[PDB]
């Protein structure tokens, strides 16, 4: 006998959603919860309020779940209104993002389900920190979450980033603007390649009209924006270029019925009896018109308990601004036919990328070397970052293994120093170069046996696009 | 899905008779069953959740009763000890809408007797 | 067109509709019914009992105004001025746009900053409670400081229970100017603890914000308090009249433009973002007015009036007499005879030149030694190789006597190179001085702490920055990073 | 746990009369009600939900009203296939039951 | 640590420095004589005194970062013109030569 709201989505399978949650055995905790389904598909504020507090007036309701299709603003802030008006816990939402910003003061609320915008920026650095490729651009249009975003990527890009170049670029606001005028002055600086900003889908279609007008669409560039602008769903216009990779947390998240079970478990596990030090009996609210001063003592004890609760290998927790504390993460998705194909999974801090090189990127060379005396020194990697600072060279060494699987060009990129590497870093700037540096495997460098050559000359005679 | 009881008896006065009720999806479905008085009262006997936890009784038969269930064979297990003054009929009842919570069944069993 | 309303004063609703017939000279208008209740939730229900006829209108009314800035900011419904003094309601992150008429509580920033140039330069310790109401004013006054010097600021969010410690620390600091911007119960709390500390008396107390006059505060203040008050800020009839005036000027100006399409008349079936919302924001943000009944009102980026006229008051302990007026540039009064209890001479600046200084040192031989004392407090008198008296001073040693976890401070005894040079400088320059050792012993450096964007200074130099001392006499090198804001001297020696 | 007590002891009525039996629990139930009927030796048949919501296959012969902890349930127009005994269920804590009554025909 | 962290060409040396640092001067001075630490980097105005009393260690010559220890004051205190004079006066009439001779 606890009151749990449902999900009102105008499409889905409420049977799988019912069945998923009803196998979580919440005994050994205090009373057992319950569910009551209803549905709506309209997205105005008034229908939302007169349904939420109608259900509040009928049932002794503890908490509220909600998700409709893919509208973020048409839910957000309205929820912060009803939560602070009712002093009752409310789950995080699907069908809009539960993200972009829980900016109001959660001293009477708190609802959320999602990674923070900075945990997304940290994993966005570690992803581009898998191969090369330091932070290029700055967020140009006005996110409301801009000054924290840039002051966190600035405050981490200096005290712990492995030799990064400058950011000659700033923030404008082309909403009040007449058109393509000040966006023309920012398309010059904007060097190569870049990082895209946080904007809207319609205004991305706008800024891509300006970028197509100047010539930034092809041109050898890539673009990272973490999903919230254009990748909200499986729908994209054809005016998006094939460089427009983007990371989210979700293709198997909230909408899943096991996620629904997880959401049921977070509110329900935080029992009043589980609060053994403060065995208080919750007196739920009557209706959405009064009884707001009765929860002054109850909700503060509840605010401390939602953070790290233990579950059945699914320890979900929230920050003060409502995020995880180990959020569910996905990798960047890319394709070229209207374009999101899945490439990855991230949990704690791992990446386990599907390829060790980015496809779609002649002056690209492979170069094969050998570890030896004062010429090419091979040392191990940093145990916190993987890359190399002074060396700044992959040296993707292959492993010889059992004769049932191929070699390992995903073995960890051992540092390579010496005198020839310092020569190579000058010879690259002398004309125009691009490395693909890797080691020999048979270990028979500079040998001619009966018929053939081995080692570095062995990979010379096999015409493998080489230097030595 | 249908429920059929078995294991009926009170052949020892004050003994222990493990009765059962098999089902033919019952794994996500909790269980609680019923004895009947000579005044026919559908008094409760025991309580399990669907997941084996939540082992409880009402105040009539507390202190003597050993409780289990098996969702593989879709069966319950509880030995009747303090029905020794009754000529009761027992049936099994599977509450609707599943879960470790409880709702209103139409999914009841068949009905068998327990006699001293 | 009609005109929505939120109840506040009934006869003001009568005169606005009477004023609409006046505004009919510019494109015809009417007004609708008005409602306000004690239930915020309900009033959020009854927004589209008024928004059904909101296909081409704007309305925002004063008295918290919380459920209406969010509702009529959904469909991009243009929101106008009112009577608010909070700061969450001027932010391009909470709501879209809702012009303003009265300047906020923090927005009286520059009347103080301009007062310094009116009399004499001052140094300001600024007391501010821990809320946005004050962090905004701090940021604004630091943006004013970053033009063309302030001691420190404090934190007192929940300050209403024996908060004399904070005021006890400001007594030690060298500052006679107090800036206090808090609530009236916090004003009745600081006035208690300063009277017990005699800072109401021989000290000075400067009295910021409009939340210091009204409330128990005027029961609890001495003669000579200076407060501020805006011109006609409680004449709400003058507000509703200038409201109907600035909308009558805005309607004729907006109706003459193109792409004048209107939002729908349904209130429970809309889902789109109506594109004439930004055109309404554009025509309102550029609406400079000639004159009304409230003085000339123009508009800033926050939709405030920016040209508010502020009335300068003073308490002669029998009435708050107003002495002068404000107009962007302050008008210089002439009946302004500012008192202090005090008498009349203690009105200008007045800085207390301290003669007792606090010195921080570190253990570094052969420059500065550290020795435990004898059993009677006074340490061992010794002699040199020549039999000369080794001049020592009693350094206050650390609490962390032994690098572990114990925190016990003891009188130790110190001597050496820097000690002798400090002796000569103190005899030369008339210094009363105390010497206490450093907290940890890491010579001062810079790093990013508290996992954010704050870089504080560890160790000794942080104790110089935080006001724990006033001179550093130690082997402290000269670097580019320390000399960013710390002035040095000719450096004793030359080494590498 | 919470325990219930129904009352009183009888459904003495003729063909098509009116009787009403009350759910009385030790604690507030918020209209947590059910109603079942069975022959001696046959097995229960559901009647009533939350808002006295009847069942498809169950006629409109059964109605009721009440709230909080006290509920009344009325039976009329009874055909003598309902030689039964009527029982009320509460589930605030895990399950709750009382005495209940049996039906006789005079 | 500021001088080493500032330079880019010495960065690998700084990366070798992070795993063995100490917290005070006397810890490393005692640790050099216990052969746990083959070398140490500090000021000359401490090591030339230490090489005259604890008579087992030696310096090795050249200098890198030539500066001098100065009096640290708060910014724009009014003593900034007095103490910059009297120090020079103490460098003129032979006071500091008596001080370091003592």
């Amino acid at each position: 006998s606890i009151g749990i709201a449902v999900i009102l989505v105008g499409t889905s399978d409420e049977v799988a959603i019912k069945d998923a949650h009803e196998k979580d055995d919440f005994h050994h905790l205090s009373v057992v919860p319950r569910v009551e389904l209803v549905a709506m598909n309209e997205t105005d504020p008034k229908s939302i309020i007169t349904r939420i507090c109608d259900l509040m007036s009928d049932r002794k309701i503890q908490g509220v779940v909600f998700a409709d299709d893919t509208d973020q603003e048409a839910i957000a802030q309205i929820l912060d209104f009803i939560s602070a008006q009712t002093l009752t816990p409310i789950l995080g939402i699907h069908g809009g993002s539960s993200m972009i910003m829980a900016d109001k003061d959660e001293s009477s609320m708190f609802f959320q389900f999602g990674p923070s915008i900075e945990q997304q920026a940290s994993v966005m650095l570690n992803i581009m920190e898998e191969y090369d490729w330091y932070i290029f651009s700055i967020v140009t249009t006005y996110f409301p979450g801009y000054q924290d975003f840039v002051n966190k990527i600035r405050s981490t890009i200096e005290n712990s980033f492995v030799g990064w170049e400058l950011e000659e670029v700033l923030l404008l606001d082309m909403s009040l603007d007449d058109g393509d005028s000040k966006i023309q002055n920012q398309l010059k600086k904007l060097q190569s390649p870049i990082i895209l900003l946080y904007c809207t889908k319609e205004e991305a279609t706008y800024i891509f009209e300006v970028a197509n007008s100047v010539g930034l669409t092809g041109y050898g560039y890539t673009w990272i924006v973490p999903s919230l602008v254009a990748g909200d769903t499986d729908t994209v216009p054809s005016e998006f270029p094939t460089g427009l990779i983007s990371v989210s947390y979700d293709e198997w998240d909230y909408g899943l019925p096991a996620r629904v079970r997880d959401g049921i478990a977070i509110i329900t596990t935080a029992a009043s009896d589980m609060l053994s030090e403060h065995s208080f009996i919750p007196e739920p609210k009557s209706s959405c018109y009064n009884t707001h001063e009765k929860r002054i003592y109850q909700s503060n004890m509840l605010n401390r308990y939602l953070i790290n609760v233990t579950f059945e290998g699914r320890d979900l927790s929230f920050s003060e601004d409502g995020y995880q504390m180990h959020p569910k993460l996905v990798i960047i998705l890319l394709n070229k036919e209207r374009k999101w194909e899945r490439v990855g999974k991230w949990k704690d801090k791992s990446l386990q990328m599907k390829y060790y090189v980015w496809p779609r990127m002649d002056d690209h060379l492979s170069i094969v070397t050998l570890e030896e005396a004062p010429f090419v020194i091979v040392e191990s990697v940093d145990p916190l970052s993987g890359t190399c600072m002074r060396n700044t060279v992959p040296c993707q060494k292959r492993i010889i293994s059992e004769n049932k699987t191929d070699e390992e060009p995903g073995y960890i990129k051992k540092c390579c120093k010496g005198f020839c590497i310092d020569i190579l870093k000058k010879i690259s700037k002398s004309v125009k170069f691009t490395y693909d540096l890797y080691l020999v495997t048979n270990g028979k460098h500079g040998k001619k046996i009966n018929g053939t050559w081995n080692g570095m000359i062995g990979e010379v005679v096999m015409k493998r696009a080489y230097m030595a | 899905v249908k429920l059929q009881e078995s294991g009926g008896g009170l052949v020892q006065p004050g003994g222990s008779l493990k009765l059962s009720c098999a089902a033919s999806t019952f794994s996500s479905y909790t269980m609680s069953w019923v004895r009947q008085t000579p005044e026919k009262r559908l008094e409760w006997v025991a309580y399990i959740s669907n997941g084996g936890g939540g082992t409880y009784y009402p105040d009539t038969v507390k202190g003597r009763f050993t409780i289990s269930r098996d969702n593989a064979k879709n069966t319950l297990y509880l030995q009747m000890n303090s029905l020794k003054e009754d000529t009761a009929m027992y049936y099994c009842a599977r509450p609707s809408r599943g879960g470790s919570s409880y709702w209103y069944f139409d999914v009841w069993g068949a009905g068998t007797t327990v006699t001293v | 067109v009609n005109i929505g309303a939120v109840l506040s004063t009934r006869k003001h609703e009568q005169m606005f509709r009477e004023a609409v017939n006046q505004a009919n000279k510019r494109i015809q208008l009417q007004a609708t019914s008005v409602t306000h209740k004690p239930n915020a939730i309900q009033m959020a229900l009854s927004v589209c009992e008024d928004l059904i006829s909101s296909q081409v209108y704007a309305i925002l009314v004063s008295h918290t105004p919380t459920p209406v800035s969010y509702t009529a900011g959904f469909y991009r419904i243009p929101v106008l001025g009112l009577t608010t003094r909070m700061s969450i309601y001027s932010d391009k992150s909470i709501h879209l746009s809702f012009l303003r008429t009265v300047p906020p509580y923090s927005h009286q920033s520059s009347v103080w900053f301009e007062m310094m140039r009116v009399y004499n330069w001052n140094h300001i310790i600024l007391l501010v409670s821990d809320d946005h109401e004050g962090r905004a004013a701090q940021k604004r006054l630091e943006t004013l400081l970053e033009e063309r010097k302030a001691e420190k600021v404090l934190q007192f969010d929940p300050g209403t229970k024996n908060v004399t410690a904070l005021l006890m620390e400001a007594r030690e600091l060298e500052a006679r100017v107090i800036i206090l911007s808090a609530s009236e119960d916090d004003a009745a709390t600081v006035y208690r603890a300063a009277a017990m500390l005699d800072m109401t008396g021989s000290g000075y107390v400067w009295l910021v914000g409009e939340r210091e006059i009204s409330g128990n505060a005027l029961r609890y203040a001495p003669d000579g308090i200076i407060g501020l008050q805006l011109i006609n800020g409680k004449n709400e009839s003058a507000h509703i009249s200038d409201a109907v005036g600035v909308v009558a000027q805005a309607v004729h100006e907006l109706l003459e433009k193109e792409n004048i399409t209107d939002p729908p008349r349904g209130c429970v079936g809309n889902t789109n973002i109506w594109k004439t919302g930004p055109l309404f924001k554009r025509v309102l943000m550029s609406s400079k007015y000639a004159d009304g009944v409230t003085g000339r009102v123009e508009f800033n980026e926050d939709g405030d009036r920016k040209f508010a006229q502020y009335s300068i008051m003073n308490l002669q302990n029998r009435k708050l007499v107003q002495v002068g007026i404000y107009n962007g540039t302050h008008v210089i009064p002439n009946d302004r005879k500012i008192i202090w209890p005090g008498g009349e001479t203690e009105k200008p600046r007045g800085y207390q030149m301290s003669t007792r200084l606090k010195i921080v040192t570190i253990h570094q031989e052969p420059f500065v030694y550290v020795k435990p004392t004898m059993s009677d407090g006074t340490c061992k008198e010794e002699f040199t190789v020549n039999g000369d008296p080794v001049k020592k001073v009693i350094c206050t040693g650390p609490n962390d006597t032994s690098p572990g976890s114990p925190r016990h401070t003891v009188p130790q005894c110190c001597y050496g190179f820097c000690i002798d040079l400090l002796i000569k400088l103190a005899r030369t320059m008339q210094f009363t001085y105390e010497v206490h050792l450093v907290a940890d012993g890491k010579f001062g450096t810079q790093e990013r702490v508290q996992n954010s964007n704050k870089k504080e200074w560890n160790g000794m130099m942080g104790e110089l920055l935080s006001g724990q001392a006033d001179m550093i006499v130690a082997p402290l090198t000269i670097n580019n990073e320390r000399a960013q804001y710390i002035e040095f001297s000719k450096p004793f020696k030359y080494q590498g | 746990d919470i325990q219930m007590t129904q009352s009183p002891s009888s459904l003495s009525a003729s063909l098509g009369g009116k009787v009403t039996i009350t759910c009385k629990a030790s604690q507030d139930i918020n209209k947590y009600i059910a109603w079942y009927q069975h022959k001696p030796g046959k097995g229960p048949r559901l009647l009533i939900h939350y808002t006295s919501s009847l069942q498809p296959g169950i006629p409109s012969r059964f109605s009721g009203s009440g709230s909080g902890r006290d509920y009344s349930f009325s039976i009329s127009n009874l055909e003598p296939e309902d030689i039964a005994t009527y029982y009320c269920l509460q589930y605030d804590n895990l399950y709750t039951f009382g005495g209940g009554t049996k039906l006789e025909i005079k | 640590d500021i001088y080493f962290r500032r330079q880019v060409e010495l960065s690998t040396m700084y990366r070798h420095m992070e795993k063995h640092n100490y917290e005070s001067a006397a810890e490393a001075i005692q640790a050099v004589r216990d052969n746990k630490l083959h070398a140490f980097i500090w000021d000359s105005a401490v090591l030339e005194f230490e090489a005259s009393q604890k008579c087992d260690l030696v310096t090795t010559g050249e200098l890198f970062f030539r500066s001098g220890f100065g009096i640290g004051m708060r910014k724009d205190s009014p003593w900034k013109q007095q103490v910059s004079l009297s120090i020079l006066k103490s460098h003129e009439n032979g006071f500091m030569e008596d001080l370091d001779k003592t």
